[PDB]
């Protein structure tokens, strides 16, 4: 609610994902997307910011070795 | 980004200024829409809103006035209340749309946004006309509701830069409207000292009629209305300061309402003063002194007493109004003890006088 | 919604029922207007029943309410106007004006009597307060009502 956060950004795309993050990572997600927007001197945050921020925070490679299944 | 877009967009905007004075609306709307897509980026801040202001002017003038186009400018004001690195032009920016809001007739939003530059005063240090424009709007705003004291604050704020009072031809009504509007306000301590401060001014002498009005409304017992209207109802159309007087007379609704307000003011003054002096009073004497029917007297004082303004307890059966008759069985000898203290102090003080005076006669 | 309706049915509490109705509105929030409108009407009438009309006027002033426009809100706002002015003629006038919905909800008809009685007592205390001993005919004329019922109400009040 504190960020301008554009108008067209979609949040349902991120809540529906599965990754059981903690509650102190949501804050870091939003903070990081904001800083990403500040870097390029644009003062409204866009969707690509959220995408790259999410990928930056999570960092889970695969851990899904397949031939067991 | 070292001007790599600022120079480009500035050149394109000056091109737009050159074409718009000759080009038709069909192409110029498309040009503005195309040039607006780099507004959202930030980083340029200025030069993006000027296009917006020009667009607003164009879309007003094509219809010679519109309300939706006014809505096209409400959003970005606070956005660039801090975008531009300049004081004056943003002030002009965020007061210009005020008149648009007034044309739309939205008082609440207008006064919400008006809070922005109240503390950014002294914006006139090089442009008095801008300060005058700022003060000319609230006089219109509060003229809608009933507040009758803030407008005096505004007019007393037109006591500014002597580019205002060095032009007596309008300065007259400048200092007349303040003394006419102070009277309309209901009695209170703030008015009690405002009438005092507005009075006691040297050049105020230059007009005798309004000086007389203030003198009458400062003292005690007042008039029966009839004589006052016969003695001041005609000066409201002669002279060179009657334009606020016209405002009090001209508009039918406005004039009628303000007559009603002055009427209520005088009858209220009568009530307060007689309650200050009298103690107990009959019905018919009240009706006779107020020059109106008994029923109207009762109805008029009813909302007064329910307002916790006058401490009265009318008893209808015998019709004896009874101001200032609370009574107490513990206060009595409080008063008694007070008188005792004063008497002891006074007898003390007399003896010093005795001694020092006998000193200058009987030393030898 | 159903929980709030049952809660207010037997007339035990209003704070909890209003709470339920607000969170149910958050249930209808931004996904279903046809039920959000009736949620707002229930919210406003419940808040009126707590003798909090200025609360209603401020609350419908909110941006969320500004989005959910309507015409029933005019009816509720005028009823609040009548309540904070303490007038029985005003409330009767508002009832005549918006009889199409006020006397349309089955639930409203139950609570109308109690709200009427409360308004009557408040109006009478305002009218008779400003002074002392008085003939009953004047107060009867002022309230615009017959005699006998008026002094019966005065007796019940003083008792």
């Amino acid at each position: 609610s504190k960020m301008n956060l554009s108008e067209e950004v979609d949040l349902e795309d991120y809540v529906a994902r599965p990754d059981k993050i903690s509650g102190a990572d949501i804050n870091s997600i939003c903070q990081e997307s904001g800083m990403l927007a500040v870097r390029e001197n644009r003062y409204i945050v866009l969707a690509k910011d959220f995408e790259k921020a999410y990928k930056t925070v999570i960092k889970k490679d695969e851990q899904e070795h397949e031939f067991y299944k | 980004r070292r001007s790599q877009l600022k120079q480009a967009v500035a050149k394109m905007v000056q091109q737009c200024c050159t074409y718009v004075e000759e080009i038709t609306d069909l192409p110029i709307k498309l040009r503005l829409i195309d040039t607006l897509r780099m507004v959202t980026e930030g980083k340029i801040y200025v030069e993006i809103e000027r296009a917006r202001l020009t667009k607003t002017l164009a879309t007003i003038k094509e219809q010679n006035g519109d309300v939706k186009e006014a809505a096209s400018i409400l959003q970005e004001l606070q956005v660039e209340t801090y975008g531009s690195m300049e004081k004056k032009e943003r002030v002009e920016f965020i007061l210009e749309q005020m008149r648009l809001c007034l044309a739309v007739k939205d008082y609440i939003r207008t006064q919400i946004i008006s809070k922005k530059i109240n503390t950014k005063f002294f914006q006139e240090e090089n442009t008095e006309k801008l300060k005058l424009k700022y003060y000319n709007l609230m006089i219109q705003l509060d003229q809608h509701e009933g507040s009758y004291l803030s407008i005096c604050k505004h007019y007393r704020a037109i006591y500014d830069t002597p580019c205002i009072q060095a032009e007596s031809e309008k300065w007259q009504q400048a200092l007349k409207s303040v003394v006419l509007y102070v009277i309309l306000a209901p009695f209170d301590n703030e008015q009690s000292d405002l009438v005092h401060r507005i009075s006691g001014d040297k050049k105020l002498e230059e007009i005798p009629k309004y000086k007389d009005l203030l003198k009458l409304f400062t003292t005690m017992e007042l008039m029966r209305w009839s004589t006052l209207v016969e003695d001041y109802g005609m000066e409201l159309r002669k002279g060179s300061l009657e334009s606020p007087a016209t405002d009090v007379f001209g508009s039918t609704e406005e004039g009628e309402k303000r007559w009603k307000d002055l009427k209520n003011r005088v009858v209220e003054h009568n009530i307060r003063i007689m309650a200050k002096y009298y103690t107990r009073i009959t019905m018919k004497r009240m009706a006779q002194l107020l020059d109106l029917s008994v029923d109207e007297s009762e109805a008029f004082l009813s909302n007064l007493v329910v307002n916790k303004t006058i401490f009265a307890k009318v008893d209808r059966l015998a019709g004896i109004i009874n101001f200032q008759r609370p009574k107490d069985p513990n206060n009595l000898l409080n008063d008694w003890s007070q008188k005792l203290n004063s008497l002891m102090s006074l007898v003390n003080k007399t003896t010093h006088l005795i001694a020092k005076e006998e000193m200058i006669h009987n030393l030898q | 919604m159903q929980s709030g309706i049952i809660h207010a049915a037997e007339e035990k509490d209003w704070k909890t029922a209003y709470s339920y109705f607000y969170e149910a509105f958050e249930g209808y929030d931004s996904i279903d207007s046809p039920k959000a409108i009736t949620s707002l009407k229930y919210m406003l009438l419940c808040k009126i029943m707590l003798n909090t009309p200025e609360d209603v006027q401020a609350l419908v002033s909110g941006k969320l309410a500004l989005r959910y426009a309507g015409r029933q809100t005019e009816a509720l706002k005028c009823v609040a106007q009548a309540s904070k002015n303490r007038s029985l003629a005003d409330f009767e006038k508002a009832l005549t004006d918006y009889r199409a919905e006020l006397r349309d909800d089955p639930i409203i008809s139950t609570h109308l009597a109690k709200l009427y009685d409360n308004l009557l007592e408040q109006n009478l205390i305002r009218v008779i307060e400003p002074f002392s001993r008085v003939q009953i005919e004047h107060i009867s004329s002022l309230i615009k009502l017959s005699k006998a019922d008026v002094e019966r109400k005065l007796s019940q009040m003083i008792l």
